[PDB]
Formats: C-alpha cells, structure tokens, sequence
C-alpha cells in the first residue's frame, strides 16, 4: 500500500541509483543473487516497498532504467547487485541522446516513452495502491533530463495525486562539463516546477568540496560520491521501511515543509561524517551532531546557507536516542541562530526519529531543509542562460528540430519568476 | 630457448660468462667494423654512453655485445684492446648466425645466399629475451640520426627477462 | 548496432588511414591477418569464424598507393574489394577530380556505400579523410559530399583536412585548390579538423625532438588524434562521448565548424623519466601556440568551445581543478558570450602506443579539441595568395579546358570572404 | 605486435590513499624536555 | 584497464563505505522490563 | 608544499650551479640518475616509479658549457630540455645579450619557467644565480628580472651575483658591464647578496692551507652556503627561517637590499684535528673581517642587521650566550637606529661533505648574512673605475652597436651615484 517506484534516468540516475540500490540491498540483508540474508526480521516485515516477491523466494527491485545508449547499463549489469533487476526493467535506445535537451524530450524519446509507460503502470497498478514514486536524474545531461522531466510530466496526468520526488543534479557553478548547460537547466526547471511535488537539491562541485575538506578525502572516484549521497538518500525514506518512534513518510515531509504549493526545491544533508584520522576522538551525540548539520561544509548544495533565510527545516535521526536529546537541541539551533530562521513561522523546524540506524552507524540523520538560500543558484543559471539567449546560438538546432522563440522566453521568464518570490517571502 | 652457448660471451680480463648473466640488463648486439669510418665517429660515444649511465647507477643496466665484421684475429685483438664490454668471437658459428637473423651484412649478399636488404655497418640492435629484435637505434637507417639515435635507447621495457 | 565507416581519398587520406587502422587493430588486439589470437564492432564487422573485415573505404584516381596497399603487409586483413584503383590521377585538378575523370569512380563507390551500410541498423557516422591541395583529394574528396548528403542527409560527414602551412604547400596550383574546394565543403560537411604540414612538423622538432621526420611520423600523430577523438566510441569510459556530440558543443552556427586539435603528450622514452604526467599540466601543455596541428597562434584569437577528453586511469577531481586553472589565466581569453566554454571527456583506457615509434607511452592522452575566432587568420593568408595568383589568370586554362567554365571561380572569392566575416562579427 | 610486455612510463599511481597532512619529523634533543622534569619532581638519585 | 585492487575498490566507493562506519563498541540494546 | 625553483644564467652559475645539486642529491640521498634507495620536494619534485628531478633550468647563450653537461654523468638526472643553449655566445656584451641576441632564447626560457611553477602552488620564489662579470650574465640576466617581475609580482627573488673581484676581474670591459647590470637589478631582484671571487681565494690560503685549488673548489664553499641556507625550510629545525623571513631580517629599507656573506667554520683534515668547534668560538671566526667572502671590511663600517643559520647539534643558550659575545665586542659596531640586530635559526643536521672535497667532517657550522652601511666601498671603487674609461670612451662602439645609444651608461652613472647618496645618508 506504502510503494515507492524507484525511475533512474540517464546515465546520471541509472548510476546513482545503482548505488542507492547497493546500499539499501545490503541494509535490508540480501545478496547480489537476489534472495534473502541479514540476520534481523526488521528489514523483512517491511520489505515490499522497494521490492516484489519473484514467485522463488527471490527479492526483485522496484525500478524501470531510462538510457538511450546502451553502453553504461551494460556496465552496472556487469557490475555487482546489477542482476537485481529482472531484464524486462531496461529500456534500450539505440539513437542516444546528445546531451540535448531537445533531443532527450520531443523528437527521438517519443518512441520509447511508449515503451517504458507501460512497464511503470504495470509495476504501479500491481499493488492496490503506492505511496508516490522516486526519480533520480540530472540537468546538465539530456539523456537524464529529457526522459527525465518528459516522464514527470506525463506521470502527473496520469496518476494525478500522487507524490513525484525527484533527486536532481544541478550544474555545478564552477567547473562545468558539456557545455550547453543553460539550455538543459533553465529549459528543465520550468516544468519540474508545477509537475513535480518535491526537488531535492544536489549539486557536483558541494559533493566534492564536502568529503575533500570535511570528509577529508585527496582524490575518489565518483563512484565514492555517490555513495555519500545515497546514503543521506536512504535515510530519507527510512520510515517507510522500518518502524520509529515519530513516523514520519514522504507525505509528512511534504506538508512540514512546502508553504506554498509552487516552491518546492529542498537542500540535502547527512551526518555524521568524519575521516579516518577523524574517527576515534570525535563525539557521537545528538548535541555535536544538530551543530554540524547547520554550516556550508555539511550541504550537498554549493549554496551558502548563511546568505538565506531558512524558511523550514527537517531532520530524520536514525537509530536509538532520547527525544529531548533531540528537540532542546533542535530548539537550541533556532534560538542561537536568531537571524537565520524566518520569524513569521514560528518554529520553523520539524524533527522525526527512526528507531534503527544505517548499517555501521548509531545515531545518523538526514536534513531535508526547504531554505530560501538558492537565489544564488537559480540567479547564475539565469545569468547565463541570458548570456545564452540574448544572441541567438547553440539554439538553432533547437529552432529546426520544431520549437520557436516563445518557449525558450517562456522557461526564461518562469525562471526568473524562481528568484522574484524567493526575497520577497525572505 | 637458449640463444648461446656455454662457451660464446667473451668480456673483459679474458673470461667466459654463461646465458644467465644476461639476467636483467639491457642486452645489446653492436655489429661493427674495426676499420669502418662510420665505426671510428661512432665508438668514443657508445664509449660514454656506456660510461655515464652505468657508472652512476643503481644496478647493472647496460651489456653490450661486439659482434666483428673484421678480417684478422690481430686487427681483431686491436679493436678488442679498445672497448671494455662483452662480445663475441669472430670465427665461433655464433657471428654467422646472427648476422643472417638480423639482417646486418656487408654487400658480400650474392656470393653467399640471394635474399634482399643487408643493414650492414654500424648498427647496435637492443634485443629481447627470445632473439628478437628490441627495437632499432637510428644510426645508418632512414633516419640516418648517427651519433645520437643512442638517446633514444628505451632501456627499462628491454630487458633480458 | 554501433558502425562508424571511414573513407580516404588522396594520397595523403590512403597513408593516414594506414596508420589509423594499424593503431586500432593494435587495440583489439587482432593478428593483421585479420584473427584473433564485443567492443571492436565500431570499426570492424564479423565476417565467419574470427574474421575480422574494416569499415573502411580506399578512393584514389592514381593506383600506384591502393596496389602499394594491395600488396603491402595488410593484405587479408584488408580484404581485397574494400581497396578501389583509378585510371589517372586528377593532377592537382579540382576540376578533373569533380567533373571529367571522377564520374567513372564515383558510381562505384557509392554502390559500396549503401551496401556497407545496410549490413546493420544504427549507423552512427562518417570519418572522411581528404586533403584539400591535393587534386583528387579536393575533386573526388568534393564530389562524395554532395551525393553522400543527398543520400544520408540526416547524419554526420565528419571531416579531416590537411590544410596547407604558408610557407609549405609543395604544389604550385595548389591554392586554386583549396579556395574552390572550400565552399563547396563548407555546407556538405558538418565537423571540420582543420590540420597543418609545419605545424607537426614543428612539434616532431620540439617534444619528440626528432630533427627527421617524413610524412609516416606525421601519420603517427594523426592516427593517434583520431583514435583518441573514438575513444569513447569503441570502449568504455565514465563521460563516453559520441560521434553525435562532437558538434553539439563545438558549432553555434551552421556556418561556423572549421576547427583545431592537438595532442599532449608527445614525448620519447627519454623525455618521459623526468617530468609531471599530471592532470593539472597537460592541459597547460596542450594549449600553448608551440602545441596545436594548425601553427594558428590564438594569443590574438579567442577561444569559443573546446572538448577535452582523457583517456586512461583519471578522476574528474583533479579534471575539473585543471579547468579552473585556465579559466582564471588571463592570456587564454575566452569570449565573452559564453563564461562556459568546456566539456571534460573521460575514458579508462590505457593509451596505445605503436612499438617502433617514438612516442612513447603514458597512462594519461590528452586531445584537445577547440573551435576559435583565429580561424581568420589562417583563411586571411589563405584569401590573399590566391588574389595574387588571379591578378592576370594564371592557371585557369588548365581548369576551363577540362570543362568548368570561366566564373565559378569568381562566387569562391566572395563565400570565403563571407566565412572570413562571419568570425568577426562572431567574435565582437 | 606483441611487443607490449613494458612497465608503463611516466610514474604516477593517483593517490587513493589519505594526503599526508603530518609527515613523520624528527622530535630530538631541543624538543625534548626531560632535565627539569625529574627536577621538579624529583625522581631520587 | 588497471584492473588492480585499490583502483577497483576506489571506482565501487569501498572507501565511503569504510569511513562513514562508526568504529568503537556500538551496538547498545538492553531489555529495560523486568519480569 | 614548500617550493623553489633555483634559476641559472651564465657559466659561472652553470657549474657553481652543479655544486649546488650535486650537494643536494648527495644530502638528500638520491642517485645521479634519481633513484633513492614531501622531504625533498622544495629541490626535487617526485616524477617518476622512485624517481626524482631537480626543479632547475640552466640558461646559457653558447653550447660548450650546456652541452658538455648534458653528455656528462648528471644526464638522467636532469630533465634534458631544461638546460636550454643559446647559438652564440653574447661575449662580454650586455647590448648583445639584452637587446638583440636575448629574444631568441628567453621565449622558450620563460616558457619552461611556467612548467616548474605551476606544478606546485605555494612558491616561495626563484633562487637567481648569476655572475655580472661576462656578459650572459649580466644582459641575459638582467632581461631575465624584468619579465619574471612582470609575470610575478610578490614572489621572491633571491639572487646569488658573482661580484667581481676588486683589484683584478679576469676581464677588461668588465667595469662597462656591471654598472649597468645592477641599474635594473635595483629594482627588479629581492635579496641579493655579494659574492667576491678573491675573498673566497684567501680565506682559502688562511684557513683550509690550500694554494692551487680551481673554480670548483669554490664552488664546494658556495654550496654549502646554498644549502645551509635553505635546510631550515628544507628539515624540521628549532628555529626555522623561510625565504620570506630573509627578507623581513635582513633589509632596512628597498633600495639597500645588498648583502654579505661568510660560512665558518672552514677546516681541513689538520685543523679539525686539533681544533674544538663549539658555537661559543666559530660565531667569532664568522664575525671576523678575515672569513668575509666579499673583500668588505666591516671595521671602517656600521652593521646594521644581521643572520645567522646554524647546523648541526647547535644548542639555541649557546646562540644566545654568542651573540651575547659579540654585542659586547667593541669593534663590531651596529648603527645607532638599530639597537636588536640579530636573526638565528637553527636546523638539526651537521653539514654534508662531498668525498674528496677540501672541507672536514664537521659537526656545527655557520651561514652568516648581514647587510652593511661598509659595502658601499666596493661600489665606489668601481665608480672610479667606470669613470676613467668612460673618461674617453673606451669600447663604446661595441654596446652602441646593437641596440642602446649614447646616454644610458651616464644614466647608470646616476642612480649608482644615488645609490652612494642612500648609503651615506642611512651610515649617519
Ligand atoms: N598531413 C599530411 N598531409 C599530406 C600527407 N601526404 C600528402 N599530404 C598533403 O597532400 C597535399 C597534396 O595532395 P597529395 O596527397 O600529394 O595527392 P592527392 O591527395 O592524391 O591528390 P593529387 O595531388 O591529385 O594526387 C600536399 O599539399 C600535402 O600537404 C601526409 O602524409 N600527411
Ligand atoms: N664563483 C664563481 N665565479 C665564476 C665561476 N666561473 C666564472 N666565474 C666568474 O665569472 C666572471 C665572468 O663571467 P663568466 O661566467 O665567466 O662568463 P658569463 O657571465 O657566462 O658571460 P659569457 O662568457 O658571455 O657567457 C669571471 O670574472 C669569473 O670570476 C665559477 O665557477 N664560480
Ligand atoms: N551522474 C553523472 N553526472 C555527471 C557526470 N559527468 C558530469 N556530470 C554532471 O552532470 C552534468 C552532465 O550531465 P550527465 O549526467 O553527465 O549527462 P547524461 O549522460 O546525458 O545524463 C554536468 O553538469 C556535470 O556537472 C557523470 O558521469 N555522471
Ligand atoms: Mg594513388
Ligand atoms: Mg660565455
């Protein structure tokens, strides 16, 4: 009744997820083969909502892969827990998208979505009902935002009241791959707004700036990256999964934290995280962990929470720990941070608690903070989308390929409307 | 395979080596004339090319084997009195041998057998563990680089292993 | 499933390509007899047991270098129908290449056009080797582009041209070939990798430093930019970019993809015992004037949109440091209507290397690719030979004798000087 | 072609492991303390 | 393809894995209610 | 981390500069290839399996010096395009190898300058090394300062000159040269320091007994003070003094930025026998007008600050009971502005000797630099002796030839003569 879809587009979410689905299989105790381990009947009462029962004892994921190029999901079906997922889950392309945000959406992806609509309503319709879905993707790629937000928004009239929450990849300011960023980001945003009911925030450059200092790390691979994010990704859902003293599901964390029903853009945390060096003199309470939830070198979002007025907030501890531990502290951060808590909604944050924690945690936490601080990030895409637009290339293709100029001045003018109430609620 | 025998390698201070000494050196055939002009400009740099690189080394990096082109055990010996290294006598099968097998004769090509190029005098062939040719110092070839092609000895993928 | 098919013509096209397809069945791992001793199918199809044939297509109208190849080492490998002879050659003619002489060769390699391509669904692209001084290469390398964009006009005729150096061109007629080649390239191709003779020649000199080059060595380098350019096409890669990419972040306009590359490092086995390999200087070393394939200095030029691919063991950390290194250096000035301007490609395999030349190997290639507002220049010098050469005719009975007629000269002046405009006002 | 049997140039191996903020130093004579510290505590002759 | 171990272990994110786990005597679980 | 990048023009820093790393791979432990069996990474920079390379150019104008080293025994230590050679020697001229000769090597020498620096952030700057005899050294040199100012502004830069010899200079136009080297030397280098040939030629006769030794041999007694100067930022130490603690301790004001120097004790296998080295005692030897290695007598003179750096088993209560020694000496006077006047650092390690050098195994020793109001002597002899060959100009017609005119030799004569007016007026 309580069922997560899980949708990983492109090469950014099938990637993703493919270690989110690593680190929620060996949470909830099973093998790359698929059957059943892990030595706690917790993670079996409550097993469904990310798996279905393959008529053999074998637990099956609940996920439908978006790609139009075959290459890189051959490669997590080569790699472990990658034959997880039954073979009739993939989708294959064999056109690719061009990190187009065109060529993911209109032309060519017409002929798959055909094809992957009626593997999700087939997943969706075979409980009695779900609880809303997952879908992981970015913004600099067209691959995972064409099909990406196509899919959102054919899934809202399709299944009308029901939650979509999507973990997006933002482009990082700094360092910027595949360079027709703006046309992606900003031509994205503007439909993500009013088709989707909860965007989470990640960006690449505040996941690299937070385990090279606070994580403390000299050079990983991606693949470490995206198990820091999947694990915060997995402790947001972890009431659904697993009992707790204050339950609290994706719906709990919708009305706490959404005013208004058009901005819905969250930031996203996990503590605690610490080096090697920096394992065995630290503390681990629920004092010195509310403090380093609130500073810049925790956010996943390379957006500097100290020039925003927090609007709400939210944290899911996990594992066994005193409710006033939690909330004298939680109080403790608003009266301390005065100026940083907007003063027309009075206790301006939520908490929850589950009663287990991650695998090799005790007391760990997920902040899921609606702060109005991304003027700056949807500011700077704007700055350089206008940059873009102004002059009239790298749009061209887009002109002879079956669009026109209002819609391009549509999405510029929605997103500058992004920035307009974000001071003015501030 | 075993490419020579017990009683081939010939160095300095009169004494013989066997095949396993070659063990980890850049192992070298250096087919030469004692008289040949191209010979007399070439040998004081292989001299010094031997010289620095070795001496101011770490282990043993460097063999190379004088394989004679000449004429006389006495203008043999005269040419031997001049170089340190290890070689090979002039009238064992062994000259003969690989002469045919790399390709490094004398314009005497007819009177003898009816194949094609000769690569003849100078040439040093860095080789591999199985008789097989390493790769080819450019003194006399088509890039002609004489005196200094030994700059582009690559030393640490050749060894006699 | 995935097929690229690649296409020479000239003399200059048959001995890259002799060096391209010795460098990727150096890859594969594949006898050149074509046997062994799934990722080889972009370049190659699988004809019986262990049988491995090209996608490649030979194009001259002289057959002293197709038999030369016939006859050559890879003769099985290439199997002997992929390889076309003339009658004679088009001499340094644009005009016998296109109109009198290429007609006979033309319908042929057409004919092996559409049945290359109907083997199997998902063709993906063209890699077109031609030089444009050259008379079959600019004449049949001109007439294969219109009918090959008639037929597949909704794909990509990626191109390779080896534009000639001021100094160096080894041919007298030589610029009547390259302006009236030009135009009608320019809206039948869609990528264009302009290269240089001197250019190479000058980084053989300086990082290689060899003092003797011939025109093999150049075809090492070249067969290795390529290679690196298909590097994420043939294996696997973190960021894998396709032959549908290369312009999807290059060309802003339909007029504007003429276009440099380079390669870093090009180094001996002596000149790799002493320095850095590292990420946050190959880059630098990779953009100087001293490094690029078409001695076009962009001191004075201004860079647009550029791809850097790597490949071999490296992580985008040190990557994206390396691109805030140059972003914050202020002789490499970018233009002001894009404060982006890169793409990182990445790849995990090892750099091939050819034993037997001189390059020697590392564990990180760089190609940089980049699209500049200097392009001016190298076609203002370009423009100004050929108004000294047409002052009074010369040379144009040759071309009006083999039947193209007196005033298509003439509209070639204005379209090179409309493109030689359209960087300006790109660029202001 | 066979001749691929080469341990690979320019020698970097990407430092997976922990940067090294503290590089083993030599602690000696000078920041030493002992002398004063029996002298103030007096350990017995 | 530098197929070693420290380089496959680091593109599969074991590092994470070692480092976001808690290493001291963790697991505390005592029945407060007695019979 | 810490980093230097020890830069070198003209012969004489050539092979003073083969001292200075022969003596630091010996010290460091690394082989004349590289190979030993973040220490060394302010010298060497880790390139390679084990294997290191200094961070060094050596920049000379004519081959026989370069060249010589490079098909010497330090060939794989060195990265071989780092020793970059000019074509033609500038043979004594300053006009030659600043104006005319210079451009067609220091394109290509900063060119190499950028690769050493950008490989690590965090530079304390350029160890300069020149002598202002020849005339590489000077016009090579001195072009050098302009552009390293100009591309790096607040870095140091710390230069060893090779000051000619008061009464004799091995050299006749020498007095035309200098005078004009050191115009642009004022206000282009940081922490420059005299280095007299003859006075390391008689603290030879006095105190290691020796009569006939060459250059080399003073490039023995140069090294050391290269190394003892910097093995406090080197190695761990008590004290520890970095490049930009020599400037904060040395100089008073910008423009007297000219030093001395003096390295004691000095023994030979006699004296180190029967002699006892203690702190106490060779702070004496190093103070005395006799050690002075650039034939500036301090007795006729009011030092104004002074460094020391000490290595070895140095206990800092015998720095402090020394320099308690000299405060009450009486003919050491220190001007009357100036009442502290005393830098120390100490470092662990004792000096390390080469085999078969001329020093001693010693256990303390003594790097000792001090700006002086007395130095101003041997800028005004050499005052005296540019005066009379411009008198009636001798060799004028050489440096007019390419490329100054009549007019900036009297424009050197004038800021030395202020030079002498700052000297006076600070040594009231
Ligand atoms: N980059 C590069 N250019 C080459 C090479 N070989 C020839 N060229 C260029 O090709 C131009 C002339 O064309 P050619 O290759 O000589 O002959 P072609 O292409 O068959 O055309 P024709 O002259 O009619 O025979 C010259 O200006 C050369 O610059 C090569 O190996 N590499
Ligand atoms: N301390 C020291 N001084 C040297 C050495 N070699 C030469 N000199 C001095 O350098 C002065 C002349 O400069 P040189 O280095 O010989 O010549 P240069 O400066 O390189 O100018 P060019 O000869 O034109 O290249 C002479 O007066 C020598 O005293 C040396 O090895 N050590
Ligand atoms: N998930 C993921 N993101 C990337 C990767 N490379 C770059 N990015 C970031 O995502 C944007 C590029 O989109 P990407 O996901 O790579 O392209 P896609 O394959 O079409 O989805 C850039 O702004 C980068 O900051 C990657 O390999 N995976
Ligand atoms: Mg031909
Ligand atoms: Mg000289």
């Amino acid at each position: 009744m309580r069922e997560i879809v899980h949708v990983q587009g492109g090469q950014c979410g099938n990637q993703i997820g493919a270690k989110f689905w690593e680190v929620i299989s060996d949470e909830h105790g099973i093998d790359p083969t698929g059957t059943y381990c892990g030595d706690s009947d917790l993670q079996l009462e409550r097993i469904n909502v990310f798996y279905n029962e393959a008529t053999g004892g074998r637990f099956v994921p609940r996920a439908i892969l978006m790609d139009l190029e075959p290459g890189t999901m051959d490669s997590v079906r080569a790699g472990p827990f990658g034959q997880l997922f039954r073979p009739d889950n993939f989708v294959f392309g064999q056109t690719g998208a061009g990190n187009n945000w065109a060529k993911g959406h209109y032309t060519e992806g017409a002929e798959l979505i055909d094809s992957v609509l009626d593997v999700v309503r087939k997943e969706a319709e075979g409980c009695d009902c779900l609880q809303g879905f997952q879908i992981t993707h970015s913004l600099g790629g067209g691959t995972g935002s064409g099909m990406g937000t196509l899919l959102i928004s054919k899934v809202r009239e399709e299944y009308p009241d029901r939650i979509m929450e999507t973990f997006s990849v933002f482009p990082s300011p700094k360092v910027s791959d595949t360079v027709v960023e703006p046309y992606n980001a900003t031509l994205s945003v503007h439909q993500l707004v009013e088709n989707a009911d909860e965007v989470q925030v990640i960006d690449n450059e505040a996941l690299y700036d937070i385990c090279f200092r606070t994580l403390k790390l000299t050079t990983p691979t991606y693949g470490d990256l995206n198990h820091l994010v999947s694990a915060a990704m997995s402790g947001v859902t972890c009431c659904l999964r697993f009992p707790g003293q204050l339950n609290s599901d994706l719906r709990k964390l919708a009305v706490n934290l959404i005013p208004f029903p058009r901005l819905h853009f969250f930031l996203i945390g996990f503590a605690p995280l610490t080096s090697r060096g920096s394992q065995q003199y630290r503390a681990l309470s629920v004092p010195e962990l509310t403090q380093q939830m609130f500073d810049a070198k925790n956010m996943m979002c390379a957006s500097d929470p100290r020039h925003g007025r927090y609007l709400t907030a939210s944290a899911m501890f996990r594992g066994r720990m005193s409710t006033k531990e939690v909330d004298e502290q939680m109080l403790n951060v608003q009266n301390k941070n005065s100026s940083y808590f907007v003063e027309w909604i009075p206790n301006n944050m939520k908490s929850s608690v589950c009663d287990i924690p991650p695998k090799g945690l005790k007391m760990s936490v997920t902040f899921v903070g609606n702060s109005t601080a991304i003027q700056e990030m949807f500011k700077r895409v704007s700055d350089q989308f206008t940059a873009m637009f102004r002059r009239k290339a790298f749009l061209h293709w887009y002109t002879g390929e079956g669009m026109d100029e209002m819609e391009f001045t549509e999405a510029e003018s929605n997103m500058n409307d992004l920035v307009s109430e974000y001071q003015q609620y501030q | 395979l075993i490419l020579f025998p017990e009683g081939s390698l010939k160095n300095s201070n009169n004494t013989v080596i066997p095949q396993s000494h070659l063990k980890g050196k850049s192992v070298a055939l250096y087919f030469a004339d004692g008289a040949d002009p191209k010979c007399a400009s070439l040998l004081p740099f292989l001299l010094n090319y031997y010289r620095t690189m070795n001496e101011g080394g770490a282990n043993q990096k460097i063999e190379i084997i004088f394989v004679s082109l000449d004429r006389d055990r006495e203008a043999f010996e005269s040419h031997r009195a001049h170089m340190p290294w290890l070689s090979i006598d002039l009238e064992n099968p062994l000259t003969e041998i690989l002469k045919r097998h790399f390709r490094v004769m004398k314009e005497y090509e007819v009177p003898t057998y009816g194949y094609g190029s000769r690569t003849g005098v100078p040439s040093v062939i860095v080789i591999g563990s199985d008789g097989r040719e390493a790769q080819f110092l450019p003194i006399c070839s088509g890039l002609e680089e004489g005196d200094r092609a030994l700059l582009r000895w690559d030393w640490r993928n050749t060894k006699f292993a | 499933m995935r097929e690229v098919i690649s296409i020479h013509v000239g003399q200059a096209g048959i001995q890259i390509g002799n060096a391209c397809w010795e460098l990727f069945c150096l890859e594969h791992g594949i006898q050149p007899d074509g046997q062994m001793p799934d990722a080889f199918n972009t370049f190659f199809s699988e004809t019986g047991a262990g049988k491995h044939v090209p996608r490649c297509v030979f194009l001259d109208l002289e057959p002293t270098v197709v038999d030369e190849v016939r006859t050559g080492t890879y003769r099985h490998l290439f199997h002997p129908e992929q390889l076309i002879s003339g009658k004679e050659d088009a001499a340094n003619n644009f005009a016998r290449g296109h109109y009198t002489i290429g007609k006979e060769i033309v319908d042929l390699s057409l004919d092996r056009i559409r049945k290359l391509a109907d083997n199997c669904t998902g063709l993906q692209g063209f890699l077109m080797f031609n030089a444009v001084g050259g008379g079959t290469g600019s004449g049949l390398g001109c007439l294969l582009l219109e009918r090959l964009s008639v037929d597949y006009g909704k794909k990509s005729k990626l191109n390779f041209c080896s534009w000639p150096s001021p100094q160096v061109s080894t041919a007298v007629v030589e610029p009547y070939n390259s302006v009236l080649s030009t135009h009608s390239l320019l809206e039948h191709t869609d990528v264009a990798v302009m290269l240089d003779n001197e250019a190479i020649y000058d980084i053989c000199r300086r990082n290689l430093d060899i003092e003797r080059p011939t025109y093999t060595n150049l075809n090492r380098l070249i067969a290795q930019v390529i290679s690196s350019l298909t590097a994420s096409l043939r294996f696997d890669g973190a960021l894998n970019v396709d032959v549908t990419e290369f312009q999807t972040n290059l060309v802003p306009y339909p007029r504007i993809h003429f276009m440099l590359s380079s390669y870093a490092p090009i180094i001996s086995a002596e000149k790799a015992y002493h320095e850095q390999l590292s990420v946050a200087e190959i880059t630098n070393s990779a953009f100087e004037p001293a490094s690029m394939m078409a001695k076009c200095d962009p001191r004075h030029g201004k860079y647009m949109a550029c791809c850097l691919m790597y490949r071999g063991d490296v992580v985008p950390k040190d990557v994206n440091a390396a691109v805030a290194t140059i972003k914050t250096k202020r002789t490499i000035q970018f233009v002001d209507w894009c404060p982006t301007g890169f793409k990182c490609g990445i790849n995990y395999q090892p750099p091939t290397v050819v034993p037997g030349g001189d390059l020697a190997k590392v564990m990180r290639a760089v190609c940089m690719i980049s699209n500049s507002t200097a392009i001016a220049e190298v076609f203002s010098r370009m423009d100004h030979k050929f108004d000294l050469m047409y002052a009074k005719r010369a040379f144009v009975h040759w071309y009006v004798g083999e039947g193209m007629e007196e005033g298509e000269f003439s509209e070639a002046r204005e379209d090179l000087a409309a493109l030689e405009k359209d960087y300006e006002e790109v660029g202001i | 072609p066979s001749a691929g049997a080469s341990i690979q140039a320019a020698g970097k191996e990407i430092d997976w492991s922990e940067k090294k903020l503290f590089r083993k130093a030599v602690v000696s004579t000078v920041f030493a303390s002992d002398q004063v510290a029996e002298r103030l505590r007096q350990d017995l002759p | 393809f530098a197929q070693d171990a420290t380089r496959q272990r680091a593109l599969q994110g074991h590092r994470t894995a070692d480092l976001l786990k808690t290493p001291f005597d963790y697991d505390l679980f005592h029945r407060t209610r007695l019979p």
